[PDB]
């Protein structure tokens, strides 16, 4: 088991500052890029920042929404990643997650922060039953999804529990069941569950890579009936 | 292009 554990959230005033931390175990932390992603009811999943390796001079990239306000950093000797958040805005409210590996296999439990253009489209909802084959799709407003978008698929279960399923279009994360597979079909990315099970009732998000940032889809609610 | 280390 890999473990990621975030901390540092809270209830803050607009204009304030806060620093989040995340400690990793169970994988060679210093060989992987790390990301922060936030979840809000208003905006769904939103990628915030990435930090690359020592060999990349710890290169960083940021969502346009946080550029100049947030700073990502890491300390490989402590297997930790940090997010310094300055000039907080109401729109920064959400649950913050550290995540990485191939490319979003592993997620922490999240830390809540309450402060008081490309579109990726997914089916809002799909209904299936056990033993059926169901395919979820992920479309880009830019045109065709290709292997150069490195499509990822992540599952959210209660309570805001995320697990990465597929990265690099069609690579299953370790320990992910065989019934999950990724593909490209008609210029969309697609997740297929071949033989759906009751426990697969969840929200599924896709994420697409565009040169130096990720854009998450709005999520699909999959109901498994019967 | 992103982190493609397995
Ligand atoms: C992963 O694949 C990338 C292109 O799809 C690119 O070639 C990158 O350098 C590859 N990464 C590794 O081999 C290693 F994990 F860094």
């Amino acid at each position: 088991q890999v473990q990621l554990q975030e901390s540092g959230g809270g209830l803050v005033q607009p204009g304030g500052s806060m620093k989040l931390s995340c400690v990793a175990s169970g994988f060679t932390f210093s060989n992987y890029w790390m990301n922060w992603v936030r979840q809000s009811p208003e905006k769904g999943l939103e990628w915030v920042a990435e930090i690359r390796l020592k060999s990349n001079n710890y290169a960083t990239h940021y969502a346009e929404s946080v550029k100049g306000r947030f700073t990502i950093s890491r300390d490989d000797s402590k297997s930790s990643v940090y997010l310094q958040m300055n000039n907080l805005r109401a729109e920064d409210t959400g649950i913050y997650y550290c995540t990485g590996v191939g490319q979003f296999a592993y997620w922490g439990q999240g830390t809540t922060v309450t402060v008081s253009d490309i579109v990726v489209t997914q089916e809002s909802a799909l209904t299936t039953s056990p033993g059926e084959t169901v395919t979820l799709t992920c479309r880009s407003s830019t045109g065709a999804v290709t292997t150069s978008n490195y499509a990822n698929w992540v599952q959210e279960k209660p309570d805001h529990l995320f697990t990465g399923l597929i990265g690099g279009t069609n690579n299953r994360a370790p320990g992910v069941p065989a019934r999950f597979s990724g593909s490209l079909i008609g210029d969309k990315a697609a997740l297929t569950i071949t033989g759906a099970q009751t426990e697969d009732e969840a929200i599924y998000f896709c994420a697409l890579w565009y040169s130096n940032h990720w854009v998450f889809g709005g999520g699909t609610k999959l109901t498994v009936l019967g | 292009a992103p982190d493609t280390r397995p």
